[PDB]
């Protein structure tokens, strides 16, 4: 019994701290032996600490940045979301949209993150006008455009991997680039996350340095280190 | 073509066809029966049921067929209103919810959410290993009190404690009583009968012990000091990019409701076929415990690590295929229209997806369709559009469909890591109506792997 | 007993521990460059095929470890503890102690300085003009030119700035974590399923940085192994396969000039031993090609054998023969283009391996016109031919950059 | 064993939501039935999984 | 400290390289101060034991 009760009251007094909330009246309940009854407190946790993910973001504030997207699932359409998120973070003014529904008005001013998936070796059904504007037509040139575009894709899909992230890339080139930071590539089939925290980080120093990167965001990475010993 | 229909009650025509407990499985009996589509008529209404990856593609097609609201799903907007679930396309909240919310399942969110789902699933690894010699496991009951927590604190930073309780917490059986009457109600020829005057109390009641709930959520909330960067911290401070509005309180209460729901019933079930059709193919269970093994090293599952259970993943697909646990799901003709080259439409006709039958296509997937067979999703690449579609179609699609494979992926790996199963009383399956499937009465014992324990010292 | 440090990349690789059963050299004596063949032991769990690569875990050399440890004014021995909060690519030993010099060997030393690590330096620099140039190499130009067209790296910039207060524990941070080196088995399995062979060519010259003398981690980590020592590898199949025909009979051509030979003494040692188990061979054509048979003629004996019982056709090309005219393995390859069509035309399989940057370009070339002119196609159908003889799956690529 | 049921009670604690109560003595039985069931019989009454008391205590 | 005459003789009667990583395990407690479950090399390992001590029973 003491080992028992010598161990519980152990640990509920090092993981909580308690409230006679009630401010309950001692009632002992008879039954040959003796108890408290109707006792009632409240716990608060201390995480023997962990409240612990919030960002002093402050978002999208502020160089411009354009994020548009061909998506049939979504991957690529969140995929696009998030970097805008992570934008608004960095202090840009980013703006999020599908690829053919800026099909000829590629921003001049700023940079033009492009994340768009494949099917078949095809434009998903928001992106065909723009690859179509951007096949053919090459009149209405893309200089100033500066831009750097992701790639969705599954190595499943043979021949085809990565085909329309790449036409549109160096299509993009073959018309005036300003490509301010090198494709980046997800395999769904291994690795997604990994190449889509590549090409971010990365992604991020290109532009920082060629102008920008300064409206939230430490410069600072604000990373440790650490060197003990 | 003139399209088949099955057999008729004089004036009632199909509608005592409803009147069953098992309403999609008896439209499945019909569809084996009569083909990839057939007519279904009620006093006064009119939908087509199809069955066929054939017509489906078309029916898929979002320029030409928009998401209904079946009978169904108009008598749960009643208290789902015009939540994400229930609302029309063309409604304004809808898009906007789903732009507000679409982050809250972003590959970040979904990395967020691993820990606290981890919670969960521990505590139901645990009742397990607690259990007396011979005692047994409510497989359904059990994987609603994992699946419901999982939401509820993921989603909500709000505890439902079920694994503490004994019964299913008052918010399920309200819940299972307003899916119960909602499904019953579809049957009804005369839905103001006076008879169901009680039925209509019951479900009001329902109603608010489901509200209620949704009130402490909010309470604690505002309480909450609260980053819990979360589903609710999106519903109450997230702005559509589109109109520049956050949701109105009205809005956000249904949501809370959608995803509360939503966000369990149907992963629950996907738990219980899966173990059902495991124990029941003891080969398919051992390759899949090897991968579990041989991929969760440590003493908790990383997030790395639950994408690395492939088979695992297979197993899930494959009891959706069989067991689609939201069965159906409804389209309009956005204008007159031919479906298949022989049925004309006119604009606002309606079609039903079976979607059970669809993954029984025979020119799909084979002749073996009622086969357990994980390695039909060896390459999902392999699969054909529209053929496969637990998770509904287009931008209507299923939100939280990752976080429901995430979650079960992740508790059937630790299941299968930690114990060895036995089908002790030879169950014979027994599926569930709620609108939603799951597998009744499905019981199993679980001998734990000690993940090895039994230890030495001596009584010599 | 016995165990080594698990580096997380050798776990990563599922490389295992195991050891050297010979190290030798392959040039002739008083050649100025050198080519390694070693031999290693694999562990039961472990198994490979022809055309597999051994990744190999290298260490930092004694050399470039003392230039940090003078740089930073430590001793190798000095045992340290680091800590951050963040996260690590850089895979380091973090909340334990271990000393300087196994810490730099988690690290590469010798990438180029990235944009990172150059504002690292620039903020420890009281050097005003010196703060200037560390900064001055951040612009898009003088990156490309002077930092990575030289390949100039951190270490190099902290020898020519020795009054920038960088300190160690923030220097062995900001590196990248060492990565796996991979060398084309030069070994058939048909032979000895437990043992492996590598073909190493030993990178050294003078640094582009203009920093002294240049020397590759791996290859000359490799280069100073012996027998019985450790290493630390595993087994990797590409994802491009590169393996002989199924049958025996069917034709193969092979270009495999300096190291390139190596994943073609797999296939040698194969087909001798198919031959032993009573299989008939066909024709095989081994393209190879050095400076000189007085210096760099990899496996001479072994390969004219071969030839002499049968299981190769071998064609030699020389760059740097007294009295002869320069010579690669792709203007032999246009002498004899005819054959080579027509054994094309007989489903041969195609193989090149060894260099992709020039050598595999120009015979592709050839080929491609060897193609045109027998054919009287145009350039564009050549192109074509290549391009179906690829999808079927009949020229296969070993090269690399390095 | 004793862990293994004290592990049970300090969890039901840290989760239970803002502003919900622990009823005390109710609690405290769900834990020492539960340890000398464990500790003495390798039994397991199983008491946290229940909402009200177990039968052998009503 | 050991001095490197008396961790000599010790590595040389066991065939041991000074600078070979091992390491331990037991389950049994240990006034014998040892780093169990971690790699260490023999040198260091023979830092933390007296070598001559009169031999026990
Ligand atoms: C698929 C594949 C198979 C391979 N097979 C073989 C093989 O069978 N045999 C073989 O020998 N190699 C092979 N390699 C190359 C091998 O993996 C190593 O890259 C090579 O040994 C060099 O690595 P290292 O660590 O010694 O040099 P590193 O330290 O990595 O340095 C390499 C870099 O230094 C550069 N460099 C060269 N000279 C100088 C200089 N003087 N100043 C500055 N920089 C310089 C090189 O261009 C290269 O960029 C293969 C590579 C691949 C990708
Ligand atoms: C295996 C588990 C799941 C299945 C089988 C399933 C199935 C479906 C289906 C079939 C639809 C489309 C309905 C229609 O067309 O009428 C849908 C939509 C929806 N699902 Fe799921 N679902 C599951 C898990 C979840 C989870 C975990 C969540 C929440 C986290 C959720 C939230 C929703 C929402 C909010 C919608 C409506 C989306 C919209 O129209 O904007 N689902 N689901
Ligand atoms: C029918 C189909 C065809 C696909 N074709 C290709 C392809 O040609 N190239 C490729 O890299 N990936 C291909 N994929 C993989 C998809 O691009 C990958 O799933 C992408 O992440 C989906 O992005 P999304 O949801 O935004 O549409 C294909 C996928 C499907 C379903
Ligand atoms: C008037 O007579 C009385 C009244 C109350 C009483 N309470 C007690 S205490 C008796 C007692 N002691 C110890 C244990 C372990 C025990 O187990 C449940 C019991 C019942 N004796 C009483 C006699
Ligand atoms: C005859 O009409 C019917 C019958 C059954 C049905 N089952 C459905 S499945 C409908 C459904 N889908 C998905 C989710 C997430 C969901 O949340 C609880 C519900 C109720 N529709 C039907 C229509």
């Amino acid at each position: 019994a003491l080992h028992e009760a010598t161990l519980v009251l152990g640990m509920m007094l090092k993981h909580f701290d308690f409230e006679d909330h009630t401010n309950y009246e001692l009632d002992i309940k008879e039954t040959l032996t003796l108890k408290p009854e109707g006792f009632v407190v409240k716990a608060k946790s201390k995480k023997i600490p962990l409240k612990k993910v919030r960002k002093k973001a402050e978002n999208a504030h502020n160089t411009p940045l354009l994020v548009l997207y061909g998506s049939n699932m979504g991957t690529a359409e969140g995929t696009a979301r998030d970097l805008a998120d992570i934008a608004m973070s960095k202090g840009f003014a980013p703006q999020v949209a599908t690829l053919d529904s800026h099909a000829g008005n590629l921003p001049r001013e700023g940079a033009v993150l492009i994340v768009t998936a494949s099917y078949n070796g095809h434009p998903p059904d928001n992106a065909k006008q723009f690859v179509d504007w951007l096949d053919q037509a090459s009149a209405d040139e893309v200089k100033g455009v500066r831009y750097s575009v992701f790639g969705c894709g599954d190595k499943n899909w043979a021949t085809t991997y990565q085909k329309v992230p790449a036409f549109i890339d160096e299509t993009l080139a073959a018309k005036g680039a300003e490509n301010i930071a090198d494709r980046g590539e997800a395999d769904a089939s291994d690795d997604f996350e990994g190449t889509y925290e590549e090409w971010r980080e990365h992604m991020w120093s290109d532009v920082a340095a060629y102008f920008n990167l300064d409206i939230e965001n430490s410069e600072d990475n604000k990373s440790t280190l650490s060197l003990q010993f | 073509k003139e399209m088949p229909q099955p057999k008729t009650f004089g004036e009632l025509k199909n509608l005592p066809l409803l009147n069953t407990d098992k309403p999609v499985q008896a439209l499945m009996k019909i569809a084996d029966e009569l083909g990839e589509i057939f007519k279904f008529e009620a006093p006064g209404r009119v939908t087509r049921y199809l069955s066929s990856q054939r017509l489906i593609k078309e029916a898929c097609d979002e320029s030409r067929f928009d998401k209904n609201l079946s009978q169904a799903l108009k008598f749960v907007r009643d208290f789902f209103g015009d939540g994400l679930f229930t609302s029309w396309t063309h409604e304004k909240n809808w898009k906007k919810a789903h732009n507000i919310l679409l982050p809250s399942f972003s590959q970040q969110a979904m990395k967020g959410y691993h820990a606290m789902m981890v919670d969960i699933a521990v505590q139901l690894v645990q009742k397990w290993e607690r259990l007396n010699a011979d005692e047994h496991i409510e497989v359904p009951e059990d994987m609603t009190r994992l699946t419901l927590d999982t939401i509820g604190l993921c989603g909500f930073n709000y505890r439902f404690n079920s694994f503490y309780r004994d019964q299913p917490h008052p918010f399920i059986t309200s819940m299972v009583r307003a899916l119960d009457e909602a499904m019953n109600k579809l049957q009804r020829a005369n839905p103001d009968d006076p008879a169901y005057d009680e039925n209509k109390r019951q479900f009001q009641e329902d109603i608010k012990v489901m509200n209620d709930l949704v009130d402490k959520i909010i309470a604690d909330r505002k309480a909450s000091g609260e980053q819990s960067d979360d589903l609710l911290t999106h519903m109450l401070n997230g702005k559509d990019p589109e109109t520049g509005e956050p949701l109105d309180d009205e809005n956000i209460r249904y949501q809370i409701i959608t995803f509360l729901i939503a966000g369990h019933e149907t992963t629950s079930g996907l738990l219980s076929f899966a173990l059902y059709f495991l124990v029941k193919n003891p080969h398919v269970l051992q390759k899949a415990a090897e991968e579990a093994a041989r991929v969760l090293v440590d003493p908790v599952p990383s997030y790395k690590q639950v994408k690395q259970l492939k088979y695992v993943g297979m197993v899930l697909n494959e009891a959706l295929r069989l067991w689609p646990t939201a069965p159906a799901f409804s389209l309009y003709a956005k204008e007159d229209t031919v479906l298949g080259g022989e049925y004309p439409l006119e604009k606002g006709d309606e079609l039903m997806v079976l979607i059970p039958q669809l993954h029984r296509d025979k020119t799909i997937w084979g002749d073996d369709v009622e086969e357990f067979r994980p390695e039909r999703f060896e390459n999902p690449s392999a699969i054909p559009q529209h053929a496969f579609k637990p998770f509904g179609n287009g931008q209507r699609a299923c939100i939280g469909q990752q976080f429901a494979l995430h979650e079960a992926t992740l508790v059937l790996g630790m299941m299968l890591k930690h114990f060895d199963f036995e089908d002790h009383t030879n169950y014979e399956l027994d599926i569930k109506e709620t609108l939603t499937l799951k597998p009744e009465g499905f019981v199993v014992k679980a001998k734990s792997k000690k993940i090895p324990l039994k230890k030495v010292r001596k009584k010599a | 007993v016995d165990s080594a440090a698990d580096m997380p990349l050798a776990k990563m690789h599922g490389a295992f521990s195991t050891n050297v059963v010979a190290s030798k050299e392959l040039q002739q004596p008083g050649s100025a460059r050198s080519t390694r063949h070693l031999e290693i032991e694999l562990p039961k769990e472990a198994s490979y095929q022809e055309g597999d690569h051994l990744g190999v875990i290298p260490r930092n050399y004694e050399g470039i470890v003392n230039r940090v440890t003078a740089r930073f004014g430590l001793d190798a021995s000095q045992q340290i503890r680091l800590e951050a909060e963040e996260e690590k690519l850089a895979h380091l030993p973090l909340a334990k102690t271990v000393s300087v010099e196994e810490l730099l060997q988690y690290v590469e030393l010798q990438d180029p300085v990235t944009r990172t690590q150059l504002r690292a330096m620039a903020a420890k620099t009281v050097c005003p003009p010196h703060k200037v140039e560390l900064e001055a190499l951040l612009e898009k130009q003088a990156y490309k030119e002077q930092v990575l067209a030289k390949r100039l790296t951190m270490l190099e910039l902290l020898e020519k700035y020795p009054a920038c207060e960088m300190k160690f524990s923030e220097f062995i941070a900001l590196l990248p974590s060492i990565r796996p080196r991979y060398y084309s088995i030069s070994s058939s399995p048909r032979v000895d399923e437990k043992q492996a062979s590598i073909t190493v060519s030993v990178v050294s010259g003078e640094a582009w940085s203009g920093y002294g003398e240049y020397k590759g981690i791996a290859s000359n980590y490799l280069a100073e192994l012996q027998e019985g020592d450790t290493i630390t590898c595993f087994i990797s199949t590409p994802q491009s396969e590169f393996t002989l025909p199924k049958d025996p009979e069917t034709p193969l051509i092979m270009v495999g000039p300096g190291t390139g030979v190596a994943p073609f003494r797999g296939f040698v040692q194969a087909r001798k031993q198919l031959k032993e188990q009573g299989q008939s061979l066909g024709e095989a054509h081994l393209y190879f090609g050095c400076r000189s048979p007085h210096e760099d003629y990899l496996y001479q004996e072994e390969l004219e054998n071969a030839q002499s019982e049968g299981i190769i056709t071998l064609h030699t090309a020389f760059s740097r023969m007294p009295n002869q005219p320069k010579t690669y393995v792709q203007h032999v390859m246009e002498q004899d283009g005819k054959k080579l069509i027509e054994l094309l035309d007989q489903g041969a399989h195609f193989y090149i391996c060894g260099d992709g940057s020039q050598m595999a370009p120009a015979v592709e070339a050839t080929l491609m016109k060897s193609y045109a002119d027998v054919h009287q196609v145009s350039e564009a159908d050549a192109r074509l031919w290549l391009q179906q003889l690829e999808e079927k799956g009949r020229y296969a690529k070993d090269v690399w950059a390095g």
